[PDB]
């Protein structure tokens, strides 16, 4: 009964100094399944499905790895052998080998290339063994995952509570609870084009009221949208953002 | 990411058997012009994409020159490579 | 450096009957190509790429088979052996293996299909081995297989020299020249409408002009197109029919 | 148009596969043809709806074989298996039914 | 606005300058975007505030200095310790990530 043990290992491989005289084959299939540990990180776990048709008779190791690419640029590859010689076919119980692994981080927004091959592989001037797998994570953006600290730094939780009310044709107010996250709103009201601008600055307050800002406007504002931009020290320029909805008073 | 850009790119499968690492991309964003900030599908002509490349590091094995005998052998010869980016809004450059 | 033969057989596989500890791989790819032979026939040559990861150390046969769905259907396939024995992945030469044989049956207005597994075949409850390689056969509508005798008794390079123009607005005369090798014609014409039929009883004549036929129409006939087809006793219904087009007979 | 037939029915029926590991032949290309209705004969493309379409049958001597009933113990073995295997042919399209 | 591209995209960025005395090279810039959003396409000069700038790293390999690790005695010495350095090139025009 083979199993598996993995551990990391990029690099060359030294297999790629050697020509061997008889080359394994192909991987069936290859599939990658993600799930949530307990808590509360996430890790990523493999599939594969060992070649069915006799192709089996030597074959050690068979490297799967991945290039992250997002804003980072990351790329690591685990290295790892079958502990047991194969005999059969397929499991004396029945049905294709199968064998999995654990261990790669995730990051966020962050899409990862992963791809098989066996080892060794063959010489110069022969047919590719590529095999890659292509997939999709999703942001922070989702009702489950608001519990990462980095984007509840962005004010994942945070309610800016925005109430906006037209005063007059000319002048909008807006009333809110203010925040110790933060210390700089603006505001855009976006019907077509900009209608009106603001910028307000406070460091913080204990007592946390409704705030009220005075904001002048062009044209008829009725049925625009309010839209609040929250700065932190943290995320900067990509900070989450809110709507706001306008009421006439 | 890619998906948020003003001038989006995809990334394009290119395989070699004596590159590492085995697999490289080469982005070629499909837009012509830069897409519309109020609509996100209108097409927006007053801009345009340009490529963005860098160089970088790859390694490949070429057999021993030396006629050895004893084996094909390997040697970690090291060229440059040119591969993008990513692509960005561009003024274009006018006369008249 | 193996060769390869081929004798023909079909029926059940002797290996068939054992089942095997160690099966043969797949197949790399499968091409096919159409020919012509000198004179006056055409065959086709298979052409398939056999394995390089260390499957070669054992396999002895490559069944080969060809269907045909078209009036007739037919199963006829043969398999071939390899002469010798390998011990290498290539030719000292060096390259990936070709194959190739002709002999296969072919013949007009025909889709076939070409099957491909080798033997020892694989034990029960394994993956399927079979890859596919689909191709068309042409007819006897090209210049080529214009003198393909089935379909020359099917006038396959007759000229109709069909010549038609309309004698007044209720009757439409047309001209053409025949030949012994028929004996019963029809006759329609369509514009928008079938605007006009009738049928050619005339088995044969000795000295061998032109014809003249006298048609009827229900209304105006120019702009029409002419459309007659011959009753061959050999080609049956499946008879080839030539275009025509209409003209003006001027009264002057 | 000119072709083997398939082309030139008023409902061409396609040719799919189907695979088994003990059947002879491997392959039954079986038809499914998507015409619902017979297409228009002075087009070729047009969509017709006067007719309804439906399949013709027949049943095909074919091989199956399970391993042998014995406890021999030799070998695996077989067993020389013959039962009728359904399979279409060839599509034709029909004049609907009348009711009132 | 005219240029190499580093005052004409609707993302301007300058550069600053990274000296070190055992860098190779020596000259390391880093982007640094002057916009809080992304400029205006019809006029040029007014601001348009439904954008954002963000860096865009890589990783290019440089080499530094420490003196050799076994006490020779000889001299101070050096060594070619070659690992990355994460700069900034181009900051884009991106749309950004609002919840509600």
């Amino acid at each position: 009964e083979p199993t598996v043990q993995c551990g990391s290992e990029t690099g060359p491989s030294p297999e790629w100094m050697l020509q061997h005289d008889l080359i394994p084959g192909d991987l069936r299939d290859l599939r990658v399944e993600p799930v949530t540990t307990s808590v509360y990180s996430i890790l990523m776990n493999v599939s594969w499905v060992l070649r069915a048709d006799a192709s089996i008779r030597l074959l050690k190791a068979t490297k799967i790895c991945v290039t992250g690419k997002s804003n980072f640029q990351s790329y690591s590859c685990v290295r790892c052998n079958y502990t047991e010689a194969f005999q059969t076919q397929t499991r004396p119980s029945g049905g294709k080998w199968t064998f999995s692994y654990i261990g790669f981080p995730v990051e966020l927004n962050t899409v990862y290339f992963i791809g098989a091959h066996n080892i060794p592989n063959a010489n110069m001037n022969e047919d590719g063994p590529s095999m890659s797998v292509n997939f999709t994570s999703p942001g922070c953006l989702d009702h489950i995952m608001k519990y990462k600290k980095k984007c509840v730094k962005a004010g994942s939780l945070w309610d800016p509570n925005i109430t906006a009310c037209k005063k007059n044709e000319e002048t909008v107010e807006v009333n809110f609870t203010t925040t110790p996250l933060g210390n700089r709103y603006m505001a855009l009201i976006q019907h077509s084009t900009i209608i009106g601008f603001s910028q307000v600055f406070e460091p913080h307050q204990k007592k946390q009221t409704r705030a009220s800002v005075v904001i002048p406007v062009t044209g008829d504002s009725e049925g625009a949208t309010v839209q609040l931009t929250p700065y932190f020290p943290t995320c900067g320029s990509d900070c989450i953002r809110h709507k706001g909805t306008v009421v006439l008073c | 990411l890619n998906s948020r850009a003003i001038s989006p790119w995809r990334y394009e499968l290119d395989r070699d058997l004596n590159r590492l690492p085995q697999d490289l991309y080469h982005a070629r964003c499909l837009c012509p012009h830069c897409v519309s900030l109020q609509t996100g599908s209108h097409m927006d002509p007053r801009g345009n994409s340009e490529l963005l490349y860098h160089n970088q590091t790859v390694f490949y094995r070429r057999p021993c020159h030396g006629e050895k005998g004893t084996h094909k052998g390997y040697c970690l010869e090291r060229r440059l490579y040119r591969v993008s980016l990513a692509c960005v809004c561009v003024r274009p450059r006018v006369m008249g």
